[PDB]
RNA sequence: ACUGGCGAGAGACCGAUAGCGAACAAGUACCGCGAGGGAAAGAUGAAAAGGACUUUGAAAAGAGAGUCAAAGAGUGCUUGAAAUUGUCGGGAGGGAAGCGGAUGGGGGCCGGCGAUGCGCCCCGGUCGGUGUGGAACGGCGAGCCGGUCCGCCGAUCG
RNA sequence: CCCGUCUUGAAACACGGACCAAGGAGUCUGACAUGUGUGCGAGUCAACGGGCGAGUAAACCCGUAAGGCGUAAGGAAGCUG
RNA sequence: GAUGAGUAGGAGGGCGCGGCGGUCGCUGCAAAACCUUGGGCGCGAGCCUGGGCGGAGCGGCCGUCGGUGCAGAUCUUGGUG
RNA sequence: AACGACUCUCGGCAACGGAUAUCUCGGCUCUCGCAUCGAUGAAGAACGUAGCGAAAUGCGAUACUUGGUGUGAAUUGCAG
């Protein structure tokens, strides 16, 4: 929006802003990233440390596909649910809802947070970490593996 | 605007209400104001404000 | 029509702001223009120079707009718009737009009799 | 010579507003249209509409000729809003008469 | 529960519920700045 | 208006088709509103035409000196042919001006639009006087 | 509103193909309206003007003239008129071109042509306006 | 002349008013303009300045958040100036009643479900004009990336300040400056 | 440079102002591909509009 | 895919120092041995009705006259700014002038530049007036509380 | 004391400027960032495309295991979370 | 109630130019432009108006947009001392 | 130290010049449709050609055009 830029609030001042004495000129330190390591070396150190040098190893032709695997909480796992199946899991204690996180588009359950209290819950999941699976078990679930 | 009899008819189906969706905005509810009742002078002169 | 105004009008100038050194050169117009250079001497106030404005010349608000008849100028531009100044004909003085039809100013002129609406050139192109 | 910072065809004249803001502005618009302050305060003359707002019998979208449809508006009071669409109807001042406009 | 007239015409249920839309907020600075986005396209 | 007149005045008070500006947004601006039924032409809250249910509307009304009272009814807020509440007044002023004063302020109808409403009435009253006969006096005295 | 979409509602186009437009397009550009007299014998409303008609001045200084045509200037974009003419300085005579537009052709000189393009006029109007 | 800094006048800035145009939010500005000046509750002034402030100065208030801050308070009233969203995380929701200027979608369903009620600041200002038995909250101010970026600049000493990288890998900011094996680690 | 920003890189040093594709023409392509599918329809009836 | 060719539609684009170099006998006139370089230049009037004739002059042309709504539109002619120039009128000037501020002299300009009403009396004229009838409505919420207009009585003032 | 300008310093024996008209210079675009306005919110986004539609370059509708960003991090990695 | 300097620089509120979406108007009973020792308003950018010329278009207001404001650049083109 | 000349200055008129305003059979940009040069001599170049023409436009000793078809009374600056 031209009516708005202030450069228009600076018609008629000589300088536009850029001052008497140090000028716009055009490129008064070098293009870009130059002089990375001489005259902007303070900059890149303070703001930007590991920019320069090398780590680890190379991966040619590296797959993405091959490293899938997004993850759920076990805090986030009774969301999944559906609220009709909900309630008919504290209708029923004597069976538990099976959760196939594959389904929705889950492989590995991870154990951040807790489940509802007095329910279990059957989790069908490709992966799991021990602490996931130790808070199934404790509130009286299980967990199956798939692929 | 001049609506027809059969166009007024639509409008809820078209755009819902505050309590249910509507049926060709799928997912889509009416937004809601910050102010339920915009009328100040009932407010300010209320009883309870007056107090 | 009385005017409602009894405050004296106090102008803190009359003159004008002209810019500097526009009597030298014609390009150089005489609105006015807040000089820039670094060695301006009328930027830099010394005495004996052009003045600029600032706002310690501005004009007393109760008086401020009103004409020397005592009221406040609104343009009109045919009969409908006359009829707004009804109620404040104490205060706005009505005058007809520039290019307002000698025709369409007699019926603007005659309604304002019968409103009591002043009329700052309500002698225009009539002759 | 050439222009300074010449007009160029990738400027990014388009804009792609949430759709559900756009939503939010149509109802709006339908609402404030069942107001008659606000109907009066854009400039239309509703003073004959017998209510906002105004629904008439579908039998209207049966009617085929323009004379049947000026009848129709008569009779609903909406004709004198029509009438000063057509007493307004003018030349547009300045360069864009010439641009098709 | 508000309802609505319709008006008949010459030569021809006489109310009809008023719709949830026609209570919706009145936002002119929605419509504003929407209005002039969607003219440029 | 069906919705409340301060929502409405939020709306209309920057931009209305009957808001009359003049001479920019600085020192010089003066502003109007032209709607039949604002007593003073102000654009205010107050004063507004489109932002209150309670309106007076006081104009000549066609021939005879006859003067045109009007205000707006509370339940027909969404019938515009059926809004105003008309009564043509051709008697005396003394009469008339009984006549605003008990169907605006006596019923507390828009009892803060009584002075207006009068002056008002005494205005309009004598520019009918002025067109019958022509103007008499300058009114320049005092 | 048009719809065809080859039909322009550019100013420039329609002002070019009119001024740039042959003489045989001039001819129908050319037309005036018939009498009421000749337009209720014969169903038609309007007919390209030919050098031997009779029109009437219904427009301009000469309203209210009849006379013979006697030339279509189709590059000027008018006709002359017998005895419908003015004196130059020197005091010699030259005719007033006026626009076929803006007169009534009273008489036509009709021939088979003419005739035959009178009958394809009134065809359609007592069909097309009529029957329908 | 005076010895004084700026002839004696503020150079501080706050916001006397919203800078959002919505005809809403002003009308309850003017309520609260009312409220405040003529009650002098301290309750009102705090509700009038956080009305005028910016969306990242209104955070919002997670639904879960909200019912831990509002466990043994059933007869208060929560008062939030912003946003109550919904928590997935939070399984049993109790009855309470919640002003707030917005409450989304699936945070009111679950409200309204459990017997509570979602009040706006005027139906506040009938039933609690002086703040009266009120729990007044707010959302975290600082939960948010940019503010990950202020501080310290990453390279200096004793700095967790997160850095502005077009990636996340091993190829960026991972070298000399970051591990004692290239350089230096900072 | 100056300031902390992230590292730029702008991959504008050729001569990219000749290698611009606009898409004024989209909704007249979306025109043209529908008026294919309307023509082919014609041509195979009866036989299903959605192919093999 | 498509800044060429041919045909077509459109535009929040330019409006004759702009827009293609080119709105026009423009890739033309012209320049360069050559490869190449490359302009300026649109608008009388609705209609030529483009100024007969008289008189002066070697002629150009002037004076008068004529056409036109208009020659204050007269063939590079719509409008016709500034620099700059002539003339008439006012004024000033002992090696610059201009300029800021303050008055004065001389000009020019301004009747919303400056009013003539108001109150109380009677003479006349004119125009309307408590209580009951109708007409079309309203405020407050079934019911109370009202004004406007028409008519009829009384009242007899305004 | 002549303006504009660089300058510690300009009336300068520092430079530009005989005069007038018109033209004449922080823009468009990609990435990112802070701030602010608006919508929705653990989601969000109709973006390629499709269905259509002011007989229509607009508007309107469509995300079914699409995709982007976010929702989990650490490690060179194997991995753990 | 206090208070008032400002280069480089920042920001706010305003003035002016040309379009677009709207709205309110003006004009052959004389629009735009231009001229004026007419008058007035604003601290100011500017604005309003009298008279003249001219002979067909133009303006106010809200929003929105931009090839949007000149005394200079040995600035460009044209004109003139 | 008048008058007048000269210089400067203000105003009226007259010049000089072509700005401004209003225009536009042109330009620019976007979109769409079509696929058609040449040894059967192309593109380009040259010369000629009309009752009165130099250019531009057209044409080729049948030379601002022949023929067919359509349209249906002109062309036009003058002459015939
Ligand atoms: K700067
Ligand atoms: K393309
Ligand atoms: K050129
Ligand atoms: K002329
Ligand atoms: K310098
Ligand atoms: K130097
Ligand atoms: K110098
Ligand atoms: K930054
Ligand atoms: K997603
Ligand atoms: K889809
Ligand atoms: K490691
Ligand atoms: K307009
Ligand atoms: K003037
Ligand atoms: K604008
Ligand atoms: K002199
Ligand atoms: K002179
Ligand atoms: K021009
Ligand atoms: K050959
Ligand atoms: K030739
Ligand atoms: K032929
Ligand atoms: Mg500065
Ligand atoms: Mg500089
Ligand atoms: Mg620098
Ligand atoms: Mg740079
Ligand atoms: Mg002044
Ligand atoms: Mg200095
Ligand atoms: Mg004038
Ligand atoms: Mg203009
Ligand atoms: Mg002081
Ligand atoms: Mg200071
Ligand atoms: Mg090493
Ligand atoms: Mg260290
Ligand atoms: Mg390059
Ligand atoms: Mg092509
Ligand atoms: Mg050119
Ligand atoms: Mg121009
Ligand atoms: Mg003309
Ligand atoms: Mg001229
Ligand atoms: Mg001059
Ligand atoms: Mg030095
Ligand atoms: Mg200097
Ligand atoms: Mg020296
Ligand atoms: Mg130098
Ligand atoms: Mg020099
Ligand atoms: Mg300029
Ligand atoms: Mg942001
Ligand atoms: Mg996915
Ligand atoms: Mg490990
Ligand atoms: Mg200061
Ligand atoms: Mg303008
Ligand atoms: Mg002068
Ligand atoms: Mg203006
Ligand atoms: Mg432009
Ligand atoms: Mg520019
Ligand atoms: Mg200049
Ligand atoms: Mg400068
Ligand atoms: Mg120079
Ligand atoms: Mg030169
Ligand atoms: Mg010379
Ligand atoms: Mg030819």
């Amino acid at each position: 929006t031209t009516r708005f830029k202030k450069n228009r609030k600076k018609r008629g001042h000589v300088s536009a802003g850029h001052g008497r004495i140090g000028k716009h000129r055009k490129h008064p330190g070098g293009r870009g990233n130059a002089g990375g390591m001489h005259h902007h070396r303070i900059l890149f150190d303070k703001y930007h440390p590991g920019y320069f040098g090398k780590v680890g190893m190379r991966y040619f032709h590296k797959l993405r596909n091959k490293f899938y695997c997004p993850t759920v909480n076990i805090d986030t796992l009774w969301s999944l649910v559906p609220q009709e199946v909900k309630d008919k899991a504290a209708a029923n204690k004597g069976t538990a809802p099976l959760i196939d996180v594959t389904q929705f588009g889950y492989f590995k359950v991870l154990g951040k947070g807790v489940l509802p209290t007095g329910q279990p819950v059957v989790v069908k999941a490709k992966l799991i970490s021990k602490n996931a699976e130790k808070k199934i078990k404790e509130n009286g679930g299980a967990v199956v593996l798939t692929a | 605007i001049i609506w027809t009899k059969c166009a007024y008819e639509k409008l809820d189906a078209i755009y819902g209400t505050f309590d249910k969706p509507s049926q060709e905005k799928k997912g889509y509810l009416l937004p809601r104001p910050k102010m339920v009742n915009a009328d100040l002078a009932r407010i300010i002169n209320s009883d309870e404000v007056q107090s | 029509a009385v005017p409602l105004l009894n405050k004296k009008v106090v102008k803190k100038r009359v003159k004008r702001f002209i810019r500097p050194q526009s009597d030298r050169r014609i390009t150089v117009k005489e609105s006015w223009r807040r000089p820039k250079g670094i060695d301006s001497r009328v930027r830099r106030k010394f005495k004996g120079c052009v003045l600029m404005p600032n706002i310690g010349y501005g004009s007393d608000k109760k008086t401020r707009h009103y004409l020397p008849n005592g009221f406040k100028k609104f343009v009109v531009h045919n009969a409908s718009e006359l009829e707004i100044l009804m109620m404040h004909n104490r205060t706005y003085c009505a005058e007809i737009a520039h290019n307002v039809s000698t025709r369409k100013r007699k019926e603007i002129v005659e309604r304002a009799a019968q409103l009591d609406v002043v009329i700052t050139n309500k002698l225009a192109r009539l002759h | 010579g050439r222009m300074f910072a010449p007009t160029q065809t990738w400027r990014r004249w388009h804009r792609k507003i949430p759709v559900n803001q756009k939503r939010y502005a149509v109802a709006s618009a339908i609402a404030a249209s069942s107001v008659p302050s606000l109907v009066l305060a854009r400039g239309h003359r509703i003073e004959s509409v017998p209510e906002l707002p105004l629904v008439v019998s579908d039998s209207v979208e049966g009617i085929e000729k323009t004379s049947n449809a000026i009848k129709a508006l008569k009779q609903i009071g909406a004709y004198p809003d029509a009438e000063k669409a057509k007493d307004s109807h003018a030349i547009r001042p300045g360069k864009g008469k010439m641009r098709n406009r | 529960i508000p309802t609505t007239t319709v008006q008949s015409l010459e030569n021809d249920s006489a109310a009809v519920p008023l719709p949830a839309v026609m209570k919706a907020p009145i936002r002119p600075d929605v419509v504003t700045y929407v209005h002039s986005n969607i003219s440029k396209n | 208006t069906t919705v409340p007149g301060q929502l409405v005045w939020e709306i209309v008070k920057k931009n209305n088709s009957f808001l009359v500006k003049e001479f920019g947004n600085g020192t010089a601006g003066v502003v109007f509103s032209k709607e039949p039924n604002n007593l003073y032409n102000l654009h205010s809250y107050k004063h507004s035409g489109l932002a209150n249910k309670k309106t007076v509307t006081i104009q000549p009304d066609g021939k005879d000196k006859s003067v045109l009272l009007a205000t707006s009814k509370t339940k027909k807020q969404n019938k515009p042919s059926r809004l105003l509440n008309k009564s043509v007044m051709k008697k005396e002023f003394s009469r008339m001006a009984k006549a605003v004063t008990n169907q605006v302020g006596d019923n507390y109808y828009r009892p803060d639009l009584k002075k207006a409403a009068l002056a008002r009435l005494s205005a309009v009253h004598r520019s009918l006087k002025v067109t019958k006969s022509g103007a008499k006096k300058r009114n320049r005295q005092a | 509103m048009k719809y065809n979409p080859r039909v322009s509602s550019s100013r420039r186009k329609s002002r070019k193909a009119h001024f740039t437009a042959p003489s045989s397009v001039r001819r129908v550009l050319m037309s005036a309206p018939l009498s009421s007299e000749l337009r209720a014998k014969y169903n038609v409303r309007s007919m390209p003007v030919r050098k031997d008609d009779e029109v009437q001045v219904v427009r301009g200084t000469y309203k209210g003239r009849e006379g013979k045509v006697v030339q279509v200037y189709r590059k000027k974009w008018v006709i002359h008129i017998e005895r419908i003419t003015r004196e130059k300085v020197n005091g010699s005579t030259v005719n007033v071109g006026i626009n076929p537009s803006k007169v009534v052709v009273s008489k036509l000189r009709l021939d088979k042509d003419r005739r035959s393009l009178l009958d394809r006029k009134a065809k359609g109007r007592a069909a097309a306006d009529k029957d329908k | 002349g005076i010895d004084l800094v700026a002839g004696g006048k503020s150079k501080k800035t706050k916001r006397t008013a919203p800078k959002s145009d919505d005809v809403y939010l002003k009308l309850l500005v003017k309520l609260y303009r009312f409220l405040a000046r003529r009650t002098g509750s301290k309750f009102n002034a705090v509700i009038l300045k956080r009305l005028f402030m910016s969306k990242i100065n209104k955070p919002p208030l997670s639904l879960s958040r909200l019912i831990t801050y509002a466990t043994g308070k059933g007869d208060n009233i929560v008062v939030l100036v912003g946003t109550v969203t919904d928590d997935v995380r939070a399984y049993e929701v109790p009855k309470i009643k919640v002003c707030a200027l917005k409450f989304t979608e699936t945070a009111r369903a679950r409200i309204e479900k459990a017997g509570g009620e979602c009040l706006t600041f005027d139906q506040l200002a009938l039933r609690a004009p002086l703040g009266q038995n009120t729990l007044l909250l707010r959302g975290p101010k600082n939960s948010r990336e940019a503010v990950k970026h202020f501080g310290p600049a990453p390279g200096v000493p004793h700095s967790h300040t997160k850095p502005y990288v077009r990636a996340k890998g091993r190829k960026f900011e991972r070298a000399r400056g970051k591990r004692n094996s290239r350089g230096y680690k900072a | 440079m100056k300031h902390n920003n992230v590292i730029p890189n702008g991959h504008f040093k050729k001569h990219w102002q000749n290698y611009v594709r606009t898409w004024f023409n989209q909704p007249a392509r979306k025109t043209r591909r529908r008026a294919a599918r309307q023509k082919k329809a014609a041509t195979i009836f009866p036989r299903p509009t959605a192919g093999s």
